[PDB]
């Protein structure tokens, strides 16, 4: 063995144990387009990789070569497919292969193939016992790594590992209440365990989220979560929610509270509420406050909403033309 | 008036759009503030130097950068050695947007190269000798339609390409990216794009695909990579563009999606984030803002009467301001945000978004908005395939005069 970054690393063309193999150059054609001017190390590894792949040489030395190829371009799915062929043909120890992949993910965690490979190992071994702790380490260095959170959702759902995840969620919201991946993970855990149709869980979740909004009123994730868990039943199906938000208006205001009020109004109008025209006017006023002053970046949106609301909820909207 | 500032990012009111951290510092807010601090230096730079702002797209500089990369790349692109049709598509599409002709000698060399990337069993690989993969397959078919010559179209093995697609199709309606690979909403978009351009869609190819994509829309209104994952701009563009191809956009809750994407525009910086409470990035000028013409077309297809007939439903001005002032590298090429280095990926999608923001069209109603000097105007791009609209028409009309494989 010889690591790709070792100071005593030697090119493959200089290795006596590789002298029987002719390297295969890349078939780039007579006048290449988008030709990459590879480093010596890179072109050397892939010239010998092309050779073992062309032979379909299922040898120990080939298995070691794919390690070097993967480190030079860990997005080369072809090299990863061959490594999985060799893993099964050579009957390689898959826990030794897990020690390898925990290391490679540590050094390049923002990559599709490393995480997929880890998932294949876990399915082969049928062993999730290291996953939640390893993922927790990757997340301790990037609490928003998309592949990490995707992998964590797979392990939890496929091995029914729900027991302690809401507690893990709570720990990371403590650390960064703006971590939108954690709010999403919080919705994943509840959606699959108790669901939000349990009235106690939903209440607990709304109380919790409001407490968070009260603390960081400009944090957009708490607002999006609150809308997400209530919008499915219909924001107007919760009569108390409107007055409670208006009670935050003076000392916890944001464009996110203004916009939520327009969202409540929109649904109240869609459900034939009392004081229809009064509600329509309150909504139209907030749309223009948001479009002109509070949330101007979204002026085309709030203006469109104001036109939608007028289009179908004005007193004239149901009235015939001849009238 | 004369005290009036035409640049949105430079008005006095604009200071009010800076981050409010509520005196609760977390990593998200610190990282957000650091960007706003760096962007503000960009916006204030004219005032502090006592110059009048000019917003100029450095066409000649980007052309030189693109023209050379189409031929040769430094070893910095070793990380993309399995994505070389992507480099073809990004560079060819940037040149197209910049209204730069593709020499017939370059066109044919590209044809010969993607031919070498094509697998005997359908699909294209990231380079010659590599196994096929839906992502370099989508890029190769796009690059081949951008060239759009008779030679380019004939590179595609349509019979085998359909065989490849079927071999990745999953029972729940999803696709694999490649044999032994992962499943996420990118494969659905990749498969439908190539299959519709080349006319190889069969009555059962995408059975249950629209239904699988719709399960990827989460509580945010955007779309995650697989069901249950956080909404993201790249996956959301993939998910909604795929359904438009399949004529199934109504499977989604389009209202909660419209609300989601418009909130991904940054009130201060003017560009888009990829997901809530992350950082602005010039490439989401396409992945996020491209979602608005798709939404416009869908709601107009349902007779929504409130749709604007002159603007997309985002701040077109602000986005052109961010791309022109913040994402241009003075040596050519565009980039993520100030302080990052250039690359052909951001070059492709910064210019793709710039073009989206410049050009509104819904039927006969056309209305352009070109910030800065008028030469900044780019060629239009098609918001489903992100190749020039003319190229989509030309390709589909060509391939519709073939039979669907197996009849
Ligand atoms: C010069 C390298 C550019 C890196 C960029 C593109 N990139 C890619 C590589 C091959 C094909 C392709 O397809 C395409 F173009 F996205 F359609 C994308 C990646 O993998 C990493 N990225 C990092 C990035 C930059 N800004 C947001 N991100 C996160 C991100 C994650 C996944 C995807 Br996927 C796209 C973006
Ligand atoms: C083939 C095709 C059409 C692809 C388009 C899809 C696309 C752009 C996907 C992004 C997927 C992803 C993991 C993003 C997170 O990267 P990150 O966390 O490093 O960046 P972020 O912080 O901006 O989210
Ligand atoms: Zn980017």
């Amino acid at each position: 063995f010889l690591s790709l970054d070792s100071p005593t690393y030697v090119l493959y063309r200089d290795r006596a144990e590789w002298a029987d193999i002719d390297p295969v150059p890349q078939n780039d054609g007579p006048s290449p387009v988008v030709q990459i001017i590879y480093s010596e190390k890179f072109r050397d590894v892939y010239d010998y990789f092309r050779a073992v792949l062309q032979r379909d040489e299922r040898s120990e030395r080939a298995f070691k070569l794919t390690r070097d190829a993967i480190e030079l371009n860990a997005a080369n799915y072809t090299v990863w497919h061959f490594r999985r062929v060799l893993l099964r043909s050579l009957q390689k120890d898959l826990q030794e292969e897990m020690n390898y992949i925990i290391a490679i993910i540590e050094e390049q965690p923002k990559n599709y193939q490393v995480w997929h490979h880890r998932r294949v190992l876990v399915e082969w071994l049928k062993d999730p016992s290291q996953e939640l702790e390893f993922i927790a380490d990757i997340l301790n260095q990037d609490a928003k790594n998309y592949h990490a959170w995707q992998h964590r959702q797979w392990v939890i759902q496929e091995f029914r590992l729900w027991d302690n995840e809401l507690q893990y969620v709570d720990q990371l919201l403590k650390e960064d209440v703006r971590n939108n991946s954690v709010w999403n993970q919080r919705h994943f855990v509840i959606s699959n365990t108790t669901g939000y149709s349990d009235r106690a869980v939903l209440e607990r979740e709304v109380q919790y989220t409001l407490e968070m909004i009260k603390l960081v009123p400009h944090n957009e994730s708490a607002w999006n979560y609150l809308k997400g868990i209530l919008q499915d039943r219909g924001l107007s199906r919760y009569p108390n929610l409107l007055n409670q938000l208006l009670d935050l208006q003076p000392s916890h205001s944001s464009p996110y509270l203004i916009a939520f009020l327009v969202d409540i109004y929109e649904d109240m109008l869609e459900n034939q509420c009392d004081n229809k025209e009064d509600i329509l006017n309150k909504a139209l006023e907030l749309c223009e406050i948001l479009a002109k002053e509070k949330d101007t970046i979204r002026k085309e949106y709030w203006r469109y909403i104001g036109r939608s609301l007028q289009s179908k909820h004005s007193r004239e909207s149901d009235i015939p033309a001849s009238v | 008036p004369v005290w009036s500032e035409p640049l949105y990012s430079l008005r006095p009111e604009h200071a009010r759009e800076r981050l409010q951290d509520d005196s609760v510092e977390t990593v998200t807010s610190i990282e957000q503030a650091k960007v706003e601090e760096k962007i503000q230096e960009v916006f204030s730079s004219y005032k502090f130097n006592h110059l009048v702002p000019r917003l100029v797209l450095q066409r000649e500089k980007h052309f030189h950068y693109l023209k050379r990369g189409l031929r040769q790349l430094t070893d910095a692109y070793e990380c993309l050695d399995a994505s070389r049709p992507w480099l073809c598509y990004w560079i060819l599409h940037s040149l197209e947007l910049l209204d730069e002709p593709i020499p017939q000698i370059v066109a044919t060399d590209v044809c010969q190269f993607l031919e070498l990337c094509q697998s005997p069993d359908g699909g294209f690989g990231g380079g010659p000798g590599q196994y096929p993969h839906l992502a370099p397959t989508y890029a190769a078919v796009n690059a081949l339609c951008i060239i759009g010559t008779e030679e380019a179209y004939n590179v595609i093995n349509r019979e085998k390409l359909l065989q490849y697609l079927y071999s990745l199709k999953q029972p729940d309606g999803s696709f694999l990216m490649h044999v032994g690979g992962e499943v996420d909403v990118r494969s659905a978009y990749c498969a439908a794009s190539v299959a519709s351009l080349t006319n190889i869609i069969t009555p059962d190819l995408f059975e249950g695909t629209a239904e699988w994509i719709a399960r990827c829309q989460n509580w945010e209104g955007g779309i995650g990579g697989v069901p249950g994952m956080e909404a993201h701009g790249g996956y959301t563009f993939c998910g909604l563009a795929a359904l438009v191809i399949l004529k199934k956009e109504r499977s989604l809750n389009l209202k909660s999606l419209l609300q989601w994407v418009t909130s991904r525009q940054m009130r201060f910086e003017g560009g888009f984030q990829g997901r809530c409470n992350k950082l602005v990035d010039g490439c989401y000028s396409f992945w996020q803002a491209g979602l608005l013409p798709l939404l416009h077309r869908a709601l107009h297809a349902q007779g929504d009467p409130a749709l604007s007939m002159s603007h997309w439903m985002f701040h077109q001005q602000a986005l052109q301001e961010y791309i022109l002032m913040c994402c241009q590298c003075p040596a050519g090429g565009l980039l993520d945000k100030p302080g990052k280095s250039r690359d052909f990926y951001h070059t492709c999608y910064c210019l793709s978004g710039l073009s989206i923001a410049q050009h509104f069209g819904s039927g006969a109603m056309l209305h352009d908005v070109v910030m800065g000097v008028p030469e900044n105007v780019l060629q239009p791009t098609h918001p489903v395939y992100n190749i020039g609209p003319d190229k989509v028409i030309q390709a589909t009309t060509h391939f519709l005069q073939k039979p669907v494989p197996g009849f």
